[PDB]
C-alpha cells in the first residue's frame, strides 16, 4: 500500500558549486564567451524540468522551493509585526479609532525627508499606512505591544525552522516518488487536516479570547485595565458574567440542546453599528461550521484502509454519448506533469483572489474597516491585481504543458483530443463574440460622447434619454432584500447591506455602507468589463490551443515553447510562440484590471462613501455625478480623471509629497517601456558594434563581448517596464487622492 | 518639446505673469501642473451634461487624438 | 501473539522481534520499505521501554506525597495534588530551596547531560568507555545493547542468574508494568483536568459512594 | 612538537564522536571542535590560531585589569570604582589624544609583528655576540631573552605543548569572562565582585531570573 | 572554504557591498554637512 519510503543523503551540503555558476546547465557551466550568458543564467535557473528527465528530482527540488517561499513569507510577517510593535502608535490608535490615522513607518531625519513623518494624530509622526493591519490587530484583541513583539519573535523562529526543514528534506532525507505521486492521502489530509482544523482552532481563539475583549472595548474601556486574555479562560467567572449559557461547561453541547449557546453562536447577519463591521458571533459561527464541513469532507478517498474512493475510480465512470469515452486516463496526466497542476491551481487561486477582493468591500469583516476609506480601497485593488496576475500565469503554464509533456502515445486522453480536434471553431466563435461585445459596448460610449458634443442630449444613452435598464441586477437585488422575510427566517437582515433594501450604517459622522442603485452607466461598465475579459480569454485560449501546431507553421511544437519567431518567411512569422501569446495577453489583462478599478473607485466615491450630517443628510465625497457623467469618455476625463487628480499634483511641500514624486517616475518608466517594445535588435547590435570599436581603440574592449539583448528578453523587459509604469501610476494616484480627501 | 517651451513662454507673457513661468518652470511637476493641468481646464469642459460650447469641436477633436494615437500602439 | 486490533501493515514489520509481540498496530508506521529515521523498529522498542519506565517512576512519584499524607507521617506542608504541586501555576505553588526558573534550567541541564550521553551511546554502542570521565569509565560500556545496559552500576543485586528465560519473564513484567503505569498516569491527569480535587481524594471518594459516575456529568472545569 | 592524534590521547569534546579529519590536534588546546569546519584549509587554520592566541592574551590582560582594581576597591585601601564607567574618567589629557598616541605606537608594533607573521625570522630582535648560536622562532612564541627571559617556553619547566595548552585554555576562559563582565554591566549596574557576592548571599533567587 | 571565497568574489555580492559602503559614506557626509550646496573652502 502506502508507506513512509524516503531516501538518504543524495547531495552533500558542500560549497563546491556556489563558486561555479550555472552548474546545472551543461552549456552554461562552460563559461561566458559573451554577455548573453549572464542573462541566460538567471533566465533558466528555476527551469527545473529542463535540468533532468525524471520527475523524482524536480519534485524534490520544488518541495525544497516551497519551503524557501514559506520562509520568506514568515520573515515578512515577522517584519510586519515588529514594525507594528516597536515603531507604531498602535496603543493610541486603540484608544479611539474614529479619527486617528494608522501610521506604522517612520523615516530617519537625514536628507530633508522629515516632512515624510507627517501629522497623523495621537502625538505621533510617521508615514501613514493603508495595509489595514490595525483592523485585524483590533479584531484579534492584540491591544498590547508586548503581543506584537512576541509574535514577531515566534514568526522569526518559524521562519528559521522552515528554512531548516527545507535544507534537511532536500539534502538529507529526500522523499521518494511513491510518496509524491500519492495524491489520495494528500487530498484527504489537506481537506480534513489543514483547512478544517485551522478554521476550528481559529474559532477557538475567537470565542475564547477575541469575543469578550472586543465586547468590552465596544462597551468602552481603556484597554489598560481590560482583563488579559488568559485571565478570561482560567477564571471562568468573567465569561460567566458576560454570557449565562457560557457558564454551563459542556453539558448543553454534548446533550444535543445546542440552542443554549445561541448567545455567542448566532446567525444575525448585517453589520454592527458600533463599528460597522461584522457581528463577531456570526463570523465565529461561520468559521466553526466551515471547520466541521471541511472535516466531514476530508474523509472521501481510500488511502490505506478498505473504505473510501479512488481518484481513478471516479473519472472513468463518467462517459457521455457526445464525448464518448469520457475522462479515462486523465488521472495519469494530472499526476505526471507538474506544469498542469501549476496551471490549474494558479487559475483557481486567481479566481479566489478576485472573489475575495469582491466579497471584502461589500461585507466588511473586520471592525472599523468600512470607515478607513483608503484601507478598503487599497485592499480591494491589490487583491484584484494579484488575481489577474495569477490567472495569466495559469494560462502560460497551461501552454507550457501543452508543448512539452503532452503526448497521445502514453499520456492519452479522449476528451482533450476532441477539444483540440475542433480548435478552429472555438477560436472563431470566441473571436466573433469579442468583436460583437467590443462594438456594442464601446461604440455606445462613442455614440453617447458624440451626440453630447453635437448638442443633442435627448438622443443620449442614459436615464434622462434613450434608456437602457439593468433589469436583472435590480431583480436580484430585490430578491436578496426580500429573502430574509420568508426563505431565510433564521436571519435578521439581508446578507449584506449593499442589497437594495434597508438603512445605512454610519460611524463617526462618516458612512460605511448603504443600498447601492444601478443606473444605465452600470449596464455600460458591466458590458465593458465583459468585453475586455472575453478578449483576454480569446488571446490566452488561442495561445494554449495553438501552442502545439498551427495551420501557419506545421511543426511549431518541435521549435520549442519560447522562441522569437520562425524567420520573415512566408510573409513574416513574428510572434508565433505561445510565450508571445502570453506577452500579448498581459497588456489586455492590465487594461481590464485598470478599467475595473477605476470604475470601482468612481462608483464608491460617488454613491457610497462620504460623510453624514448631524441631521442625517449625506454629502458624498464626489457629489454623486456617476449616473450623469460616466457615460462620456470626455466626462471620464473631466469629472473623474482630471478633477480627482488634484490632490496628487499639489502634493509638494506636504506629508503626502512622496505620493507626488512617484506620480512622475511611474509615468516615466511608463514611457521608457516603449523604447524596448517598439525597436528591434539589429539596429542596437550595429550601435553596440560601433561602441565596441570606440572602446577597443583605447585597449578597453572587454572579453565579455557586448551583445544587445535577445528578442524575447527585449519583449520581456518592455512588458515588465510597462506594467510597472501603469500600476505605479494608478497606485500613486489612488493613495494620494483618497488619503488626502478621505 | 520646442513648441511646449514656446507656447508656455508666450502664454505667460500675454497674461503679464512671466514671473510664474520663471519660478515654476524648473521642476517637471511644475510643467505638468501650471502648463498642462490648468491650461487644459477650459478645454475638457467643452461639452458637459449641461450643454456645449464653441470649444466643442476642439474638445471632441482633442479626444480624437488621444484615441488615434493609442491605436498606433 | 494475542491479537487485539491488529492489521497487515503491522505484520509487515511486527514479525515478533520485540519481547512479547501482541500484534496491535492498525496504522502500520515502521513499514521497512523506507526506514524513517526515529521510526526504526529498534527505535520503537527503545521508545516504548524508555517511556514506560519513566511513566512507572512518575506514577509512583507524583502520587507519593499527598497519598503518604493521608494516614502517614510526611507533613501536611506538602499535602498537595501533583497537578497542584506548583508545576501547574494555575493550581498552586510552594517556596523551595531556590527560585522556580533557575531550578528548572538546572535540572534540565543535568537530565541533558545524562540523556545526551545515553544517545551518543545509542549511535555508537559501547563508545562511552573511552574518554576520561573522572572515573566511571570502566562501567559505562553497558551490556552491548543500549536497550538494556546492565552493568553493576545498573545490575546491583544480580538477576537473570544463568538464563534468558528469567530475563524474558522479568522483562515481560517490564512492558506490562510500563503500560499499566502509563494508563494510570494518563487517568490521574485526566481526572485532574476534569475533576479538580486530586487522585488520592478520588480514591477516598470511590471507596464508599458508588453513585459518583462522573462521566454522567462530563463537567469540564479547571 | 608533539602530536595528539585520535584515540585515548584525543579526549573528544563530544564523547562518542569522530573529530573532523583535518583537526589533527597539533595546536595545543585542540579537542576536535569545529562543526562549522572553518579550519578546513591550512592557511585559514594558522591565521585563526594566531587570532586565537592574540585574543586570549589580550583578554587575560583585560580581565585582570577589570578584576584586581575592583576588589582592591571593595576591601583594599584605594577605591577604584566602576571600571565600565572608567572609560569616561577625566584625566590630564583628552581621550582623542590618548587614542591617536595609542594608535601610532600600537600600529608601529603590531605592524612589525604583522611583517614577522608574513615573513618569519625576517623581523626579529635577538642579538648575537660571537660563537653563541641564537634560537629560531615558532611565530606566536618569539623566544630569546626578550619575551622568554625565564626560559620557560623551551623545555625544562614543562613540555611545551602542555604549557601552550594551559595558555590557550586560560585564554578561552578569560574571553568568556570579559564578555560576561561586559554583558552583565549591560544588564546590571555593578561590578563583577558585587554580582558575585549578591549571588553568594542569595544563590537560590538572586540570579538573572531575579526580575 | 576557498570555494566560498571564490563565490564571494562573484560580481553581485561584491557590487552590493561596495555600493552599500559608498552610499553609507555619502549619507554620512550629508549628515556632517547639511545641504552642502557650494564649495565654501576656497
Ligand atoms: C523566493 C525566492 C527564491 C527561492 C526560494 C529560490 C530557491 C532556489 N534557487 Mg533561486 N533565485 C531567485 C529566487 C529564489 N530562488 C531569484 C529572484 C533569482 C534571480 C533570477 C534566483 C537565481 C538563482 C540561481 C542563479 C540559482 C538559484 C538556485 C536556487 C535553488 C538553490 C538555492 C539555494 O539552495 O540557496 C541556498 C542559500 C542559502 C541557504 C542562503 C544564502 C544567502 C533553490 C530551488 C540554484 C539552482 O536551482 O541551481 C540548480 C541556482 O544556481 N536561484
Ligand atoms: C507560483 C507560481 C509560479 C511558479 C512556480 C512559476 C515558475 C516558473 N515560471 Mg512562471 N509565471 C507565473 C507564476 C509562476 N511561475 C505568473 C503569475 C506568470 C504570469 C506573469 C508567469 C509567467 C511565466 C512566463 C511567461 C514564463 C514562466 C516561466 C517559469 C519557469 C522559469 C522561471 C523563470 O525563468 O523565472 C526566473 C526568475 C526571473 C526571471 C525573475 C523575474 C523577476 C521579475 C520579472 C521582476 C519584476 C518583479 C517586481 C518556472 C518553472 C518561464 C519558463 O518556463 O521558461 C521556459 C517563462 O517563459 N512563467
Ligand atoms: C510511549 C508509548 C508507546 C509506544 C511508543 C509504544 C510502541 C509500540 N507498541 Mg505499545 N502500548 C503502549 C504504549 C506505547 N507502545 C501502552 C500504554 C499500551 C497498553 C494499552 C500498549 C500496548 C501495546 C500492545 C498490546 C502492542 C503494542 C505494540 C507496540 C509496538 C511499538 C514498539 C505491539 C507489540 O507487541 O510490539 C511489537 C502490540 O501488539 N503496544
Ligand atoms: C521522577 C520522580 C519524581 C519527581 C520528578 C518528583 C518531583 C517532585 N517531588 Mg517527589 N517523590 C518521588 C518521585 C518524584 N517526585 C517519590 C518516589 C517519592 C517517595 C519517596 C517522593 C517524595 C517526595 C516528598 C516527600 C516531597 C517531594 C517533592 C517533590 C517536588 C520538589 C522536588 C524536591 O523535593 O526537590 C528535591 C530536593 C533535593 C534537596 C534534592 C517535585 C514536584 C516535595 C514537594 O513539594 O512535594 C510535592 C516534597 O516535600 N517528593
Ligand atoms: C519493575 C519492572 C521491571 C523489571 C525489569 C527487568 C530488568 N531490568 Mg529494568 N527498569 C525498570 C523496570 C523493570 N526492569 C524501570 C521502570 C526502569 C528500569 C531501568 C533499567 C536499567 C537502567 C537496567 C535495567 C536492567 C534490567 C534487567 C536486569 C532485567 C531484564 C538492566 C539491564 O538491561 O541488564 C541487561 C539495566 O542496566 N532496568
Ligand atoms: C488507569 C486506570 C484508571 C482508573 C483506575 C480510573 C479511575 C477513575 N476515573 Mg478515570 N480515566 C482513565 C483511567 C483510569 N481512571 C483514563 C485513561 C482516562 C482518559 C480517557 C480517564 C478519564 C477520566 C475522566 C474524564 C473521569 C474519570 C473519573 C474516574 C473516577 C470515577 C475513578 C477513580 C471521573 C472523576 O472525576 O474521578 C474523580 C471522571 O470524570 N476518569
Ligand atoms: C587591559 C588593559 C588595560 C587598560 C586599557 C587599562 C586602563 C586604565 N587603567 Mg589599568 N590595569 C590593567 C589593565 C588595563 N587598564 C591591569 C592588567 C592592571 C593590573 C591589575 C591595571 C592596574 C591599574 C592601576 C593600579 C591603575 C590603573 C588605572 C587605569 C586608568 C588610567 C591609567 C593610569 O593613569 O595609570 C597609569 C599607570 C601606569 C603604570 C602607566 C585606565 C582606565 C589607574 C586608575 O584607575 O586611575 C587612577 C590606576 O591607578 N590600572
Ligand atoms: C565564566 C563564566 C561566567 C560566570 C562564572 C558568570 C557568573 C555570574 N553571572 Mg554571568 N555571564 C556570562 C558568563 C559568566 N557569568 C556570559 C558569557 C554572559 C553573556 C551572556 C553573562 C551574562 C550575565 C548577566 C546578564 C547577568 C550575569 C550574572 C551573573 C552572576 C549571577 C549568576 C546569574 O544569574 O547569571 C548566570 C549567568 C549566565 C546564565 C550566563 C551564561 C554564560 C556562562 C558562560 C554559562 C556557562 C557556565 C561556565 C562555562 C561553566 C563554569 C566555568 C567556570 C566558572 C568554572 C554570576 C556571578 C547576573 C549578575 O549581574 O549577578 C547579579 C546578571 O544579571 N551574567
Ligand atoms: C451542454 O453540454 C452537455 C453535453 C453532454 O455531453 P456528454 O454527456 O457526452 O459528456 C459527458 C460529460 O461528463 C463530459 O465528458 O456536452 C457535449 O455534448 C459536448 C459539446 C458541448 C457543446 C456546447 C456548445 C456551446
Ligand atoms: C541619482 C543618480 C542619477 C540619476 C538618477 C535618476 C535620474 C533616476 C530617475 C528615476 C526616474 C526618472 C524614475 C524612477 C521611477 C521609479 C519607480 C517608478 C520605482 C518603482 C519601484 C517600486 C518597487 C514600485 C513598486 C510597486 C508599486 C508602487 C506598484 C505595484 C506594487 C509594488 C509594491 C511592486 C545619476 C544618473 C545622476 C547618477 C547615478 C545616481
Amino acid at each position: 500500500e502506502v508507506k513512509i519510503v524516503v531516501d538518504r543523503d543524495p547531495v552533500k551540503t558542500s560549497f563546491e558549486e556556489w563558486a561555479r555558476p550555472g552548474h546545472f546547465s551543461r552549456t552554461l557551466a562552460k563559461g561566458p564567451d559573451t554577455t548573453t550568458w549572464i542573462w541566460n543564467l538567471h533566465a533558466d535557473a528555476h527551469d527545473f524540468d529542463s535540468h533532468t528527465g525524471d520527475l523524482e528530482e524536480i519534485s524534490r527540488k520544488v518541495f525544497s522551493a516551497h519551503f524557501g517561499q514559506l520562509s520568506i513569507i514568515f520573515l515578512w510577517l515577522s517584519g510586519m509585526y515588529f514594525h507594528g510593535a516597536r515603531f507604531s502608535n498602535y496603543e493610541a490608535w486603540l484608544s479611539d479609532p474614529t479619527h486617528i490615522g494608522p501610521s506604522a513607518q517612520v523615516v530617519w531625519p537625514i536628507v530633508g525627508q522629515e516632512i515624510l513623518n507627517g501629522d497623523v494624530g495621537g502625538g505621533f509622526r510617521g508615514i501613514q499606512i493603508t495595509s489595514g493591519f490595525f483592523q485585524l490587530w483590533r479584531a484579534s484583541g492584540i491591544t498590547s505591544e508586548l503581543q506584537l513583539y512576541c509574535t514577531a519573535i515566534g514568526a522569526l523562529v518559524f521562519a528559521a525552522l522552515m528554512l531548516f526543514a527545507g535544507w534537511f528534506h532536500y539534502h538529507k532525507a529526500a522523499p521518494k516518488l511513491a510518496w509524491f505521486q500519492d495524491v489520495e492521502s494528500m487530498l484527504n489530509h489537506h481537506l480534513a487536516g489543514l483547512l478544517g482544523l485551522g478554521s476550528l482552532s481559529w474559532a477557538g481563539h475567537q470565542i475564547h479570547v477575541s469575543l469578550p475583549i472586543n465586547q468590552f472595548l465596544d462597551a468602552g474601556v481603556d484597554p489598560k485595565e481590560i482583563p488579559l486574555p488568559h485571565e478570561f479562560i482560567l477564571n471562568r467567572d468573567l465569561l460567566a458574567q458576560l454570557y449565562p449559557s457560557f457558564a454551563e461547561g459542556a453539558t448543553p453541547f454534548f446533550t444535543l440542546n445546542w440552542s443554549k449557546y445561541a448567545e455567542f453562536l448566532t446567525f444575525r447577519g448585517g453589520l454592527d453599528p458600533v463599528t460597522g463591521g461584522l457581528w463577531l458571533t456570526d463570523i465565529a459561527h461561520h468559521h466553526l461550521a466551515i471547520a466541521i464541513l471541511f472535516l466531514i469532507a476530508g474523509h472521501m478517498y481510500r488511502t490505506n484502509w478498505g473504505i473510501g474512493h479512488g481518484l481513478k475510480d471516479i473519472l472513468e465512470a463518467h462517459k457521455g454519448p457526445f464525448t464518448g469515452q469520457g475522462h479515462k486516463g486523465l488521472y495519469e496526466i494530472l499526476t505526471t506533469s507538474w506544469h498542469a497542476q501549476l496551471s490549474l491551481n494558479l487559475a483557481m487561486l486567481g479566481s479566489t483572489t478576485i472573489v475575495v477582493a469582491h466579497h471584502m468591500y461589500s461585507m466588511p469583516p473586520y471592525p472599523y474597516l468600512a470607515t478607513d476609506y483608503g484601507t478598503q480601497l487599497s485592499l480591494f485593488t491589490h487583491h484584484m491585481w494579484i488575481g489577474g496576475f495569477l490567472i495569466v500565469g495559469a494560462a502560460a503554464h497551461a501552454a507550457i504543458f501543452m508543448v512539452r509533456d503532452y503526448d497521445p502515445t502514453t499520456r492519452y486522453n479522449d476528451l482533450l483530443d476532441r477539444v483540440l480536434r475542433h480548435r478552429d471553431a472555438i477560436i472563431s466563435h470566441l473571436n466573433w463574440v469579442c468583436i460583437f461585445l467590443g462594438f456594442h459596448s464601446f461604440g455606445l460610449y462613442i455614440h453617447n460622447d458624440t451626440m453630447s458634443a453635437l448638442g443633442r442630449p435627448q438622443d443620449m444613452f442614459s436615464d434622462t434619454a434613450i434608456q437602457l435598464q439593468p433589469i436583472f441586477a435590480q431583480w436580484v437585488q430585490n430578491i436578496h432584500a426580500t429573502a430574509p422575510g420568508v426563505t431565510a427566517p433564521g436571519a435578521t437582515t439581508s446578507t449584506s447591506l449593499t442589497w437594495g433594501g434597508g438603512e445605512l450604517v454610519a460611524v463617526g459622522g462618516k458612512v460605511a455602507l448603504l443600498p447601492i442603485p444601478l443606473g444605465t452607466a452600470d449596464f455600460l461598465v458591466h458590458h465593458i468589463h465583459a468585453f475586455t475579459i472575453h478578449v483576454t480569454v480569446l488571446i490566452l485560449l488561442k495561445g494554449v490551443l495553438f501552442a502545439r501546431s498551427s495551420r501557419l507553421i506545421p511543426d511549431k511544437a518541435n521549435l520549442g515553447f519560447r522562441f522569437p519567431c520562425d524567420g520573415p518567411g512566408r510573409g513574416g512569422t513574428c510572434q508565433v510562440s505561445a510565450w508571445d501569446h502570453v506577452f500579448l495577453g498581459l497588456f489586455w489583462m492590465y487594461n481590464a484590471i485598470s478599467v475595473v478599478i477605476f470604475h470601482f473607485s468612481w462608483k464608491m466615491q460617488s454613491d457610497v462613501w462620504g460623510t453624514i450630517s448631524d441631521q442625517g443628510v449625506v454629502t458624498h465625497i464626489t457629489g454623486g455625478n456617476f449616473a450623469q457623467s460616466s457615460i462620456t469618455i470626455n466626462g471620464w476625463l473631466r469629472d473623474f480623471l482630471w478633477a480627482q487628480a488634484s490632490q496628487v499634483i499639489q502634493s509638494y511641500g506636504s506629508s503626502l509629497s512622496a505620493y507626488g514624486l512617484f506620480f512622475l517616475g511611474a509615468h516615466f518608466v511608463w514611457a521608457f517601456s516603449l523604447m524596448f517594445l517598439f525597436s528591434g535588435r539589429g539596429y542596437w547590435q550595429e550601435l553596440i558594434e560601433s561602441i565596441v570599436w570606440a572602446h577597443n581603440k583605447l585597449k578597453v574592449a572587454p572579453a565579455t563581448q557586448p551583445r544587445a539583448l535577445s528578442i524575447i528578453q527585449g519583449r520581456a523587459v518592455g512588458v515588465t517596464h510597462y506594467l510597472l509604469g501603469g500600476i505605479a501610476t494608478t497606485w500613486a494616484f489612488f493613495l494620494a487622492r483618497i488619503i488626502a480627501v478621505g | 518639446w520646442v513648441t511646449f517651451y514656446w507656447h508656455w513662454k508666450h502664454i505667460t507673457l500675454w497674461q503679464g505673469n512671466v514671473s510664474q513661468f520663471n519660478e515654476s518652470s524648473t521642476y517637471l511637476m511644475g510643467w505638468l501642473r501650471d502648463y498642462l493641468w490648468l491650461n487644459s481646464s477650459q478645454l475638457i469642459n467643452g461639452y458637459n451634461p449641461f450643454g456645449m460650447n464653441s470649444l466643442s469641436v476642439w474638445a471632441w477633436m482633442f479626444l480624437f487624438g488621444h484615441l488615434v494615437w493609442a491605436t498606433g500602439f | 501473539r494475542q491479537l487485539w486490533f491488529a492489521s497487515k501493515q503491522s505484520l509487515t514489520y511486527l514479525d515478533g522481534t520485540l519481547p512479547g509481540d501482541f500484534g496491535f498496530d492498525p496504522l502500520g508506521l515502521s513499514d521497512p520499505e523506507g526506514t524513517g529515521g526515529f521510526i526504526e523498529p529498534r527505535w520503537l522498542a527503545y521508545g516504548e521501554i524508555f517511556n514506560g519506565r519513566t511513566a512507572m517512576m512518575g506514577v509512583v512519584g507524583m502520587i507519593a506525597p499527598e497519598a503518604l499524607g493521608k494516614v502517614g507521617l510526611v507533613p501536611p506542608e506538602t499535602a498537595i495534588p501533583w497537578f497542584q504541586a506548583g508545576a501547574i501555576p494555575p493550581a498552586g505553588t510552594y517556596q523551595y530551596w531556590a527560585d522556580p526558573y533557575t531550578l528548572f534550567v538546572f535540572e534540565m541541564a543535568l537530565i541533558g547531560f545524562a540523556e545526551h550521553r545515553r544517545l551518543q551511546d545509542w549511535y555508537n554502542p559501547g563508545s562511552m568507555g573511552k574518554q576520561y570521565f573522572l572515573g566511571l569509565e570502566k562501567y559505562l560500556g553497558g551490556s552491548g545493547d543500549p536497550a538494556y545496559p546492565g552493568g553493576p552500576i545498573f545490575n546491583p543485586l544480580g538477576f537473570g542468574t544463568k538464563s534468558e528465560k528469567e530475563m524474558k519473564e522479568l522483562k515481560l513484567k517490564e512492558i506490562k508494568n510500563g503500560r499499566l503505569a502509563m494508563l494510570a498516569f494518563l487517568g490521574m491527569s485526566l481526572q485532574a483536568i476534569f475533576t479538580g480535587v486530586g487522585p488520592f481524594q478520588n480514591l477516598l471518594d470511590h471507596l464508599s459512594d458508588p453513585v459518583n459516575n462522573n462521566i454522567l456529568t462530563s463537567l469540564k472545569f479547571h | 612538537t608533539v602530536c595528539e592524534p585520535l584515540g585515548p590521547d584525543r579526549p573528544v569534546w563530544f564523547p562518542g564522536t569522530a573529530p573532523p579529519p583535518w583537526l589533527d590536534g597539533s595546536l595545543p588546546g585542540d579537542f576536535g571542535f569545529d562543526p562549522l569546519g572553518f579550519g578546513s584549509e591550512p592557511e585559514s587554520l594558522r591565521w585563526f590560531a594566531q587570532a586565537e592566541l592574540m585574543h586570549g592574551r589580550w583578554a587575560m590582560l583585560a580581565v585582570a585589569g577589570i578584576l584586581i582594581p575592583e576588589i582592591l576597591q571593595k576591601w583594599g585601601f584605594m577605591e577604584e570604582f566602576s571600571w565600565y564607567t572608567a572609560g569616561e574618567r577625566e584625566y590630564f589629557a583628552d581621550p582623542w589624544t590618548l587614542f591617536v598616541t595609542q594608535m601610532a605606537l600600537m600600529g608601529w608594533v603590531e605592524g612589525r609583528r604583522w611583517m614577522d607573521y608574513l615573513n618569519p625570522g625576517s623581523v626579529d630582535i635577538e642579538p648575537r655576540f660571537p660563537n653563541r648560536k641564537n634560537p629560531t622562532p615558532d611565530v606566536g612564541y618569539p623566544g630569546g631573552l626578550w619575551f622568554d627571559w625565564g626560559n620557560w617556553g623551551r623545555g625544562s619547566p614543562e613540555p611545551v605543548m602542555v604549557l601552550r595548552t594551559k595558555e590557550i585554555k586560560n585564554g578561552r576562559l578569560a574571553m568568556l569572562a570579559f564578555v560576561g563582565f561586559w554583558f552583565q554591566v549591560v544588564y546590571t549596574g555593578q561590578g563583577p565582585l558585587d554580582n558575585l557576592f549578591a549571588h553568594l548571599a542569595d544563590p537560590g533567587h538572586c540570579n538573572i531570573f531575579s526580575a | 572554504m576557498r570555494d566560498i571565497k571564490t563565490y564571494l568574489s562573484v560580481a553581485p555580492v561584491l557590487s552590493t557591498l561596495w555600493f552599500g559602503a559608498l552610499a553609507g559614506l555619502l549619507i554620512e557626509i550629508n549628515r556632517l554637512f547639511p545641504d552642502a550646496l557650494s564649495f565654501p573652502f576656497f
